[PDB]
Parts: C-alpha cells; sequence; structure tokens
C-alpha cells in the first residue's frame, strides 16, 4: 500500500507568488535552461541534478530587460518540488 | 534498487501543452517565444525517449479531456508519464485558452488511485507559468 | 521581456 499522492515530482519555472519571465526572442528562461540542460546531461544524470543545475542556470544567467523601472533587471529562481521515492534517470 | 525501473518497453508518453494566444474575454496577451519554446521541448523529450504530442491553444476543456484520456491509457509498458504546460498563470492555476482551471485539478488524473498503470512510476509536471505578481530584484 |  502506497499513498496516492505519491511519485509526482513538479517543475515549476518560478517559486510561488512570483512572476515567471520569458523572451519573445529566445523564449521563456526555464525552458530555455530546462533544454540546455537536458541536451547536454539528459541521460547520465538523476533528475533532481538536472533541475539543480536548472534552478543554477536560471538564477545566474537570465536577468530581465524591460521598457518598466518596475520591470527591469529582475531575476528568477525556479521551484522544484518532489514527492518521488526513488532516483530517476532516462 | 535505488532508482526507479526503467526496463519498458518505452519510457512513456509526453503531453506538451502549449498556449499561445487567448481569448479576449482573458484579457491575457500573446505569449510569444513559447512556440520556440514548445518545438525545443519536443525535440528534447523525444531525444529522451518520450513518445511526445504537441496541443495548440488548449481551452480548460481541452486541457482537462487531454490529460484525463491519457490517465485512462494503458501504461502497463511505460516507464513514467510526463507533461509540460505552457501558459498564463496565477497562483496554484493555469490559464487555458478561454479561462483559467487549478493545476492540482489537472494533475489529479494520475494519482495511484486514479491511474493504476502508472503506480509506483514517476509522474513529471514542467510547469512554465506564473505563480502571482511579486518581483525578485535579485543581489549580488 | 514579458511576465506570464
Amino acid at each position: 500500500k502506497i499513498p496516492v499522492e505519491a511519485d509526482f515530482l513538479f517543475a515549476y519555472s518560478t517559486v510561488p507568488g512570483y512572476y515567471s519571465w520569458r523572451s519573445p526572442g529566445r523564449g521563456s528562461w526555464f525552458v530555455q535552461a530546462l533544454c540546455s540542460i537536458l541536451e547536454e546531461h539528459g541521460k547520465d544524470l538523476e533528475i533532481m541534478q538536472i533541475l539543480t543545475r536548472v534552478n543554477d542556470r536560471v538564477a545566474r544567467h537570465f536577468e530581465s530587460q524591460s521598457d518598466d523601472p518596475h520591470f527591469h533587471e529582475k531575476k528568477q529562481i525556479p521551484c522544484v518540488v518532489s514527492m518521488l521515492t526513488k532516483e530517476l534517470y532516462f | 534498487t535505488y532508482q526507479y525501473n526503467m526496463n519498458f518497453e518505452k519510457l512513456g508518453k509526453c503531453i506538451i501543452i502549449n498556449n499561445k494566444n487567448f481569448d479576449k474575454v482573458t484579457g491575457m496577451g500573446v505569449r510569444n517565444g513559447t512556440d520556440k519554446d514548445a518545438e525545443a521541448l519536443f525535440k528534447c523529450f523525444r531525444s529522451l525517449g518520450f513518445d511526445v504530442i504537441v496541443y495548440n491553444d488548449c481551452s480548460c476543456a481541452k486541457m482537462q479531456d487531454l490529460l484525463k484520456k491519457a490517465s485512462e491509457e494503458d501504461h502497463t509498458n511505460a516507464a513514467c508519464f510526463a507533461c509540460i504546460l505552457l501558459s498564463h498563470g496565477e497562483e496554484n492555476v493555469i490559464y487555458g485558452k478561454d479561462g483559467v482551471t487549478p493545476i492540482k485539478d489537472l494533475t489529479a488524473h494520475f494519482r495511484g488511485d486514479r491511474c493504476k498503470t502508472l503506480l509506483e512510476k514517476p509522474k513529471l509536471f514542467f510547469i512554465q507559468a506564473c505563480r502571482g505578481t511579486e518581483l525578485d530584484d535579485g543581489i549580488q | 521581456d514579458e511576465v506570464x
């Protein structure tokens, strides 16, 4: 017998309460990073290692470019929620 | 023994929901750049081994029916399931073409008691959307 | 840059 809410994983692009950012010309920050990591280490790393590396990339290599002084030079950190009971390799 | 069992005939199904255009009534603007995201995700997840299908500008009804239909499929010979959501959103909810639906309503179809063929297998959900209106100013 |  195992919990019905088990073995789920939620990779959110940002933390609760916060905006998520997207570049009209290159795409959303999160998906850009996610795909970048998955191309390089998609088959030799555990899923949490991958998402941790995604978190790191979004946090460092992105900064918002905006007209509005309220929306300029802003940052983003994604948010991984794990209910997994084992390690995941592809 | 500490990793998920991957010895299956296929890795699994991957559903990508790509919401770019929204009804005027929602007051939500065009998500320019999400097309670039969806195809990128398409290339990556099929590379991992997923059998990936893309849907565009889904209604809330469409999104609910999609994941529900997927949850009624036979995942006996699949190692896992994955769903990517690209759209507008606020706390706990995601925007469909015609309104909003809570994210927990969408993912509940794959709970252990509602999707037996995916039991003890990982259910992955990737979500690109706002979760509120606070801003991270950052610091060095 | 735009928000979601």
